[PDB]
RNA sequence: CCGGUCCGCGUACUGGACCCAGCCGAGCCUUUCCUUCUGGGUAGCCAUUUAUGGCGAACCAGGACUUUUACUUUGAAAAAAUUAGAGUGUUCAAAGCAGGCCUUUGCUCGAAUAUAUUAGCAUGGAAUAAUAGAAUAGGACGUUAUGGUUCU
């Protein structure tokens, strides 16, 4: 099965409810139903983390299994998910997709920025639907970072979590990353705490 | 559905998978059956006994406990009304009709719902002489159904 | 011996109603026990060491039975310790009339052989009401009925019900399985 | 009205199948209905199914593998001569070496294959493939 | 597919979907292979040893996909109580 | 949904169901012991009564019929059996 | 399972399967039996008086009854010619039903076989679809149950 080392341990979950990741949308569809544990009285659906914490380590699992480090291609279309993915790809060698993602370049093969991933992470499915729809257009399985509202077509991992939040999507990316690295060996183990902190994967508006 | 309409309801009473009489049921099988003779004569239809058992008497199904249904006690017993009930209310509803319709005469509406209800005593009493209910000579007729049940 | 409905009962039956001239020694339930008879005693083994006692009864008896088996059970099985004692009514069934078969009067329901099958069924477990049943059909051929049993007076049961399994087997050949769905647990 | 059990039973198995499911419910039950699903569960194309008794027409829980293509009724149950079974195999099934017409004879329901091994015939009654 | 003699006459057997069981075809670009790693009790990544699944491209087009991974995984072991079998 | 438990339905969602919707269908209704506030005499009450049922004693409505359940008169307490 | 032989995967032939499983059956027992009548005829029951008392099923051959169908299997019947089809060097063929043998004071394979199909006839089976039955019981069994009223 899997080691209790790498059960959701207290000091991540409180991480995650601190970032509001567990708000999930108003309106949820039937395909996220499984991933939603109560609606809050305002409205505001409570994610199971518990559940949000599985699909990450089973993500960071599909990564490491890809031979090359960049052939994995993280995107987010969101401005408040640019400075998480171009980090992401620093620390693990991914391919960073901030900002517009150039339709055709998956299909065009001779637009500038033409790649073959074997593997596209998206931060959301509704910012990211170019992205997203032309991995189904070349074989390329599909990672995605799903609130309560965000479609479920043409995505196989599911990371329910908060795509609205501004320490929602930079907390998600660091886990992910820190994970990625465990099982690559770079962090020694499960226990070690690591330098990166959730802060850098932040946005930062232009005033600072 | 609705052999008369275009609607398409559903509801109607959902039996329990229980056959048996609950646990906290007491009386006997006779004592539901002297029961219903005594409301029997005093004019109610199966479908009001019935009623009266669950809503006043905790008897959920007069078949569970007796082992009977409640038109067949009533035949075994010389109680059962020469008319079908359903047949009787249906007749009734017609007579009250063409009585309005004689005074009415331009409710024209009135005379549509005339046709269905008569076309759905045709086929109930063609049905009952079927199974010998009826007699076979049995025919509905709307001069004389004042005298059936008034 | 009269208290058995059959000629040259067994030891076994005499056991049985020598018991039966025994409980209603105190007055609580004796207005009751001189009516009671019962036509045999067939008794099977069953797996962990107990034998299943099957007490068969008239059918129209069975309703006088009905009201004093829970207490008469309890004391049955101190006077035969390891026993796990039943009480089934002896129904008829009626086979199906051939095609060329020669006219015979029209075979009422409650003689067929799924009506019985199913009145034995309710029979076995008769203090809790069934709720439920389903068929399974497995892929090897093979078809088990499963029986959802009330959580009600289920404690004069809960210990047994493998015995009511090997017992329904012995009397009609097919696999059932008894499960109550609403325990505690 | 209702006019036949085993069509909305097959539909509803067929919708099921189609669209990835592996499991479908089916009401009402029938004789028939348990015969047919025995046959294709005999094939290998279901599963186990389970029977829910409601005192009542019934119900069925039928589990699906996705090997099964289609299958269907024959409305009406066609009087079928042994001659003739060669002929409503070539217009039904895909192909000579697999696939089965389920026929209703006196001596039970039973797929083509077995009907010519037993030498006996009825009116026809799906096919499963 | 075989012959009389028992050579296999078939060129390419075909892949299967891991859900729905429906053949993939050699054209279906929207199915995809996904490959996850084996993790030893020390928590590393297994180097090039991985749990293979297989989904047709009719899968995802529904959505379903994620929903069909959460039961072939807690399946295989790879989750724990995140997929219900009752709903 | 592709998989799911068809013969174990959740129970929470078994009870949202339409009556006639669920596995078996089963009523929602029930059978009630009454008692008055001015006297006291077990009298069985069908949940959904269409009758004005009355106790034996005297002659006081003890509930009157509506759409749905029966409503239940003012110092009259239920239990269900 | 010697493939010797038969006439070289050969492999047909065929001793020999020891039959793995599978397939088409037939009975017997599970609450499940043509209710039957007249023998054979009586052999073994109930052998205390047998094949001199009361096992008619211990299988036939001679009688008596029978809910009605539909459906499907098999059989007889559906003229020959025509059709499909076996054989046959009309010099080939279309055809035809011929013909072949060491050469004959004669010998001698044949002239098949299928198909007909609604209706009718006989037959096995009893799924499917109808149909009848015991409700003011005017209902069923008593094999040797007790009488009475009629009729042959
Ligand atoms: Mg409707
Ligand atoms: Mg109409
Ligand atoms: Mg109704
Ligand atoms: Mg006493
Ligand atoms: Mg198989
Ligand atoms: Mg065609
Ligand atoms: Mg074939
Ligand atoms: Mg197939
Ligand atoms: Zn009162």
């Amino acid at each position: 099965s899997l080691p209790a080392s790498f059960d959701l341990t207290p000091e991540d979950a409180k991480l995650l409810l601190a970032a509001n990741v567990h708000l999930g949308a108003k309106n949820v569809q039937v395909h996220n139903k499984p991933y939603v544990y109560k609606t809050r009285p305002d409205g505001m659906n409570i994610i199971n983390i518990g559940k949000t914490w599985e699909k990450i380590v089973l993500a960071a699992r599909i990564i490491a299994a890809v031979p090359n480090a960049s052939d994995v291609a993280v995107c987010s279309s969101r401005t408040f998910g640019q400075r998480a993915v171009l980090k992401f790809a620093a620390h693990t060698g991914a391919t960073a997709i901030a900002g517009r993602f150039t339709p055709g370049n998956f299909t065009n093969y001779i637009t500038r920025s033409f790649k073959e991933p074997r593997l596209v992470v998206v931060t959301d499915p509704r910012t990211d639907a170019q992205a997203i729809k032309e991995s189904s257009y070349v074989n390329i399985p599909v990672i995605a970072l799903t609130d309560m509202d965000s479609p479920s077509e043409y995505v196989d991992v599911a990371i329910p979590c908060n795509n609205k939040g501004k320490h929602s999507i930079g907390l998600i990316w660091w886990l992910l990353a820190r994970e990625v690295l465990r099982l690559r060996g770079i962090i020694p183990d499960r226990t070690t705490e690591w330098s990166v902190m959730p802060d850098l994967y932040f946005y930062r508006d232009p005033e600072e | 559905g609705r052999m008369h309409s275009s609607g398409k309801g559903i509801s109607s009473s959902a039996l329990p998978y229980s056959r048996n009489a609950p646990s906290w049921f007491k009386l006997s099988s006779d004592d539901v059956v002297e029961q219903i003779i005594k409301y029997a004569r005093k004019g109610l239809t199966p479908s009001q006994i019935g009623v009266i058992l669950r809503d006043a008497h905790g008897v959920s199904q007069a078949k569970v406990v007796t082992g009977n249904k409640i038109l067949r006690i009533l035949k075994s017993n010389g109680l059962a009304p020469e008319i079908p009930e359903d047949l009787y209310y249906l007749i009734k509803k017609a007579v009250s009709v063409r009585k309005h319709l004689e005074k009415n005469r331009k409710d024209k509406d009135s005379k549509f719902r005339l046709i269905l209800i008569e076309s759905r005593i045709h086929r109930l009493a063609r049905y009952y002489r079927t199974v010998a209910v009826l007699p076979p000579n049995w025919k509905y007729e709307s001069a004389t159904a004042s005298a059936l049940v008034a | 011996s009269s208290k058995i409905l059959s000629e040259n009962p067994t030891e076994l039956e005499l056991k049985v109603a020598q018991a039966f001239v025994d409980l209603e020694s105190q007055a609580d339930l004796k207005a009751e026990l001189r009516p009671l008879q019962f036509k045999s005693i067939k008794e099977i083994d069953v797996n962990g060491g107990k034998k299943a006692l099957a007490v068969f009864v008239p059918p129209p008896s069975l309703q006088a039975y009905r009201k004093v088996q829970t207490r008469l059970t309890r004391e049955l099985e101190k006077k035969f310790p390891d026993r796990h004692v039943v009480f089934l009514a002896e129904r008829r069934i009626l086979p199906k009339p051939a095609r060329k078969a020669r006219k015979q009067q029209k075979r009422p329901r409650s003689r067929t052989l799924t009506a019985v099958h199913d009145k034995i069924l309710e029979d076995l477990v008769f203090p809790t009401e069934i709720i439920g049943k389903r068929v399974r059909y497995l892929v090897g051929g093979n078809k088990i009925q499963k029986v959802l049993l009330d959580s009600k007076d289920s404690t004069a049961v809960d210990y047994k019900l493998d015995s009511f399994q090997q017992l329904y087997s012995k009397l009609t050949g097919k696999q059932v399985v008894f499960e109550i769905p609403g325990e505690s647990h | 009205t209702r006019t036949s059990v085993l069509a909305d039973a097959l539909n509803a198995i067929n919708n099921a199948e189609k669209t990835g499911k592996r499991q479908v419910l089916i009401r009402p039950s029938s004789k028939v209905i348990i015969k047919f699903l025995t046959v294709m569960q005999k094939h290998g194309y279901i599963g186990e199914f389970e029977y829910i008794d409601d005192h009542r027409s019934g119900k069925i829980v039928v589990q699906l593998n996705g090997r099964l293509n289609k299958c269907g009724v024959i409305q009406p149950r066609f009087n079928v001569k042994i001659n003739d079974i060669e002929r409503w195999t070539d217009n039904l099934l895909p192909a000579r070496q697999f696939g089965y017409v389920i026929l209703t004879t006196s001596a039970g329901i039973m797929d083509h294959e077995e009907a010519r091994r037993k030498h006996v015939s009825g009116k026809i009654l799906g096919f499963v493939y | 597919m075989e012959n009389d003699k028992g050579q296999l006459v078939e060129l390419y057997v075909p892949r299967k979907c891991s859900a729905t069981n429906r053949i993939i075809k050699a054209k279906d670009h929207a199915s995809v292979q996904i490959s996850i790693a084996k993790v030893d009790e020390d928590g590393r990544a297994i180097a090039g040893e991985n749990i293979t699944y297989a989904l047709s491209g009719y899968v995802r087009g529904r959505g379903e996909a994620d929903d069909s991974l959460n039961r072939l995984a807690q399946q295989d072991g790879l989750l724990k109580n995140v997929w219900s079998y009752s709903r | 949904v592709l998989v799911q438990d068809l013969l174990h339905p959740s129970p929470a969602t078994e009870a949202k169901q339409h009556k006639l919707k669920t596995l078996v269908q089963q009523p929602r209704s029930f059978f009630m012991d009454v008692k008055c506030q001015g006297c006291l005499n077990i009298t069985t009450v069908f949940s959904h009564a269409q009758t004005a049922v009355t106790c034996d004693s005297c002659s006081t409505v003890l509930c009157t019929p509506t759409g749905g359940k029966a409503k239940l008169t003012e110092g009259c307490s239920f239990r269900r059996k």
